[PDB]
């Protein structure tokens, strides 16, 4: 482990949140952004990149603003053909307005989720394994596919939670069947985790939560073991 | 524009019900309220934008969903009599900032423990008398709709094929004449000569909204798919 | 248009308060509502035309008057704490028909049993740091008003003597920091270069509404007749 | 007496009315219609007359539609210089619309309605203002009495009634926003041996129709300013 493991009393208790879990749920539902082999078409601020990605299905957007943790990340991907994938939001998705601007009609926002296209593709779809423990008891386990060599943690986080939402009711309209939960991404000896439950209060900010993905943290699809730890509600 | 779907709906207890709202104002904020005679206009759930769903004054027993900028739905998974109310949708400015909001026509929803309780109204035309007071005239023509249920009705007056408003004195809201039956009256004051002119034609329309094609009617009995009932008359001698 | 007078008002218990409403829509109906966090928007009294005053959901404790087509006043002869709320006027269509009504800007009314409780705010400028998070920027400058009572306040941003709206994030509504004290925040996200430009002037204005000439200020202590407070700063080195 | 006096169980009981007494009070407040030496400028229906009476104060009207009990009353005053005085209303005041292609109308902006209240101007004026007396009895006990001025020989009952209830409102709180301090009440106009009375309270229910109430004045009942003794009988609330 590299990042100190979450101590029990460090995790967000879902019961302390009283403001509709539907805002979290929505992020890990069937909808999300995905682009393959595309180049940025504009930029709002030094730390973001506007991608022409149309919502082929729902039709909610045409352009996606991808904000990063710093200017370096943006410049690094600016005018470079990459692949995009991530949980997006609309509420506080403020960007451009009209030409650093561009963008006419339908738009959404996200963080990180950028990876190079060439030299990162794989013939056969990789299959990582998720070990979910419910009060330590590892009752559930499933596989998460992909075909990128250096896949971002975000793409895996979405893929993992998605399964849990549909099969384990991870997130519900108003709350969750779990008190606490965190997803642990382990590579070699290094490991990092993310808190799956919202902060205390009566309101959830999708924008601030997702901002945890702005580091554009990538993981090696061959050296990754994912483990989800959940505590149930003591009914 | 803010459109609501459906405009009227009668459902059984325990059934699922979903009310949709479509706006064309490109508003980030949208709301779902319920009007109740006694209580005011109460906010159930609102939205700040697509994918946003916040709870209002009374979220209890209601879910919601803002799949896009134009759609915001109110969901009742386990419909109950308590949810009988007229619902209003809006879009625009901030919560509590009505000067910025734009409302919809409203949706009448009634939750009853048996659709077979739904019965169309009985409309009739009458006429009072001065002998019936020590006052003056009060009102000439009188219309009374009764025996209907639920109370999804609209009453109007049409003299000579045209809708009138002058002299119309309709009841503020239907009253219950029994456990499962509503009543509703109206009065049309016209000139004695007008009423006495056999050439004039009067009409009391009553629009009742019961079950529809989307409603699951218990096969067997006749499905109450009535609509507009009228009570007509002509001017009588001097 | 629908105008309300006054827009803010703090009164003592037992005193008489009168809220006026002016419309330029030439609408027959006019309404007086009160919004309360918890309950919804409740009708107090309404009107059908000049000389008409009907009662709504909650008439108890209030009087009204429609002296003309353009005026509908709300009157509180014996003000009670219970009448503290935001009052909304409206004109237009019928009762319950929100799609036809035109609302006014609302009136903040606070009924205190002692005007000595009124206190102006304390406005201050701050600056957060990325070190406090593992996110990105969040917000540049931060403005916070606290220690004021009641909650009659407005916060705005003015960079270089011009009001801005880009990057402004103000609290939806002032929160109570104690029994008789409120709080309110805002943040202004500007470019690092602009912030680092020592030639730029930033300002956060806060409009606090308290006692006026009409208010019976118990003499002696200084009369809380404060108004617009400002927190100003310039750009700092790179 | 001519008109049989109001039997106790015949008068409206204010407590049976649950709909804001303000609608009644307004009819007897400082505001009312008044026109001196004016001729009618139009007519909506055979039973009414439109006059050009501008509300110099509140500016609530420009034209006043005076409705009558019968066409004869209208024709009688149609195109005759008169004086107008009465309690008007706005809510259900429909009239003319725009002088039309079949409908004899006009009236451009601001308008109100009323019933009767018409009297000839010439030869009806008095140099000095006549002063009638009002005998107000609260449960028989004559506790109040005051005078009502006027300067017409043949003054309408409506004008006196308004002038009488008006004083009562401001000094005895006869009509209040919600209700009244009195259970019942009626004003008795006694000329010579002949006498008539008016029920001062609104009909039972939760709504007051000003249009229907004022309609009691369409007869344009006049009265001799020298042969009039006004008496108001009120019953107090048993608190």
């Amino acid at each position: 482990e590299s990042q100190p493991d979450p101590k029990p009393d460090e995790l967000h208790k879902s019961s302390k949140f009283t403001g509709l879990m539907e805002n979290m749920k929505v992020l890990y539902d069937d909808n999300h952004v995905s682009a393959i082999n595309v180049k940025s078409i504009d930029q709002f601020l030094y730390f973001d990149l506007i991608y022409s990605i149309k919502d082929t299905k729902l039709g909610n957007y045409d352009n996606v603003r991808v904000e990063f943790k710093n200017k370096d990340l943006a410049d690094k991907y600016k005018d470079k053909y990459v692949d995009v994938f991530g949980a997006n939001y609309y509420y506080q998705c403020y960007f451009s307005k009209k030409t650093s601007h561009q963008t006419d009609k339908r738009k959404t926002c996200m963080y990180g989720g950028v990876t190079e296209h060439n030299g990162n593709q794989l013939d056969k779809y990789r299959s990582i394994t998720v070990r979910v423990f419910e009060d330590g008891k590892n009752l559930l386990s499933f596989d998460v596919q992909t075909n990128k060599k250096k896949v971002t943690a975000q793409e895996l986080d979405y893929l993992t939670r998605h399964y849990l939402v549909k099969n384990k009711k991870l997130y519900e309209f108003n709350n969750s069947p779990y008190e606490t939960g965190y997803i642990k991404f382990i590579e070699n000896e290094n490991s990092f985790w993310y808190d799956m439950m919202p902060a205390p209060g009566d309101k959830f900010d999708q924008s601030k939560y997702l901002m945890m993905y702005n580091d554009n943290k990538m993981v090696d699809s061959k050296d990754v073991k994912i483990e989800v730890y959940l505590t149930t509600k003591k009914k | 524009a803010v459109t609501q779907s459906p405009r009227n709906k009668v459902a059984v207890t325990g059934g699922k019900v979903t009310l949709s709202c479509q706006q064309t104002n490109n508003h980030n904020n949208m709301y779902w309220y319920r009007q109740d005679t006694g209580h005011g206009l109460r906010l159930i759930h609102y939205s700040y934008g697509a994918g946003s769903t916040e709870k209002g004054d009374i979220p209890d027993g209601y879910k919601a969903s803002r799949p896009s900028q134009e759609q915001f739905s109110l969901i009742l998974e386990l419909a109950t009599p308590s949810q009988t109310s007229v619902y209003f949708c809006a879009s625009g400015g901030g919560r509590g900032s009505y000067a910025e909001q734009f409302f919809g026509p409203g949706t009448r929803l009634t939750v009853l423990e048996d659709l077979r309780q739904v019965t169309p109204p009985k409309v009739s035309l009458f006429e009072p008398s001065k002998a019936e007071i020590a006052n003056k005239q009060k009102a000439t023509l009188v219309c009374l709709a009764r025996g209907f249920f639920p109370d999804h009705v609209e009453l109007s007056w049409w003299v000579n094929g045209k809708e009138v408003h002058s002299g119309v004195s309709t009841d503020p809201q239907a009253y219950k004449e029994s456990n499962y039956s509503y009543c509703l009256s109206s009065r049309l004051r016209v000139s004695a000569t007008f009423w006495h002119n056999p050439r004039n034609h009067f009409r009391c329309q009553v629009q009742f909204h019961g079950l529809s094609e989307e409603d699951k009617w218990p096969e067997g009995s006749p499905k109450p798919v009535t609509q507009n009932i009228s009570a007509e008359a002509w001017g009588r001698a001097d």
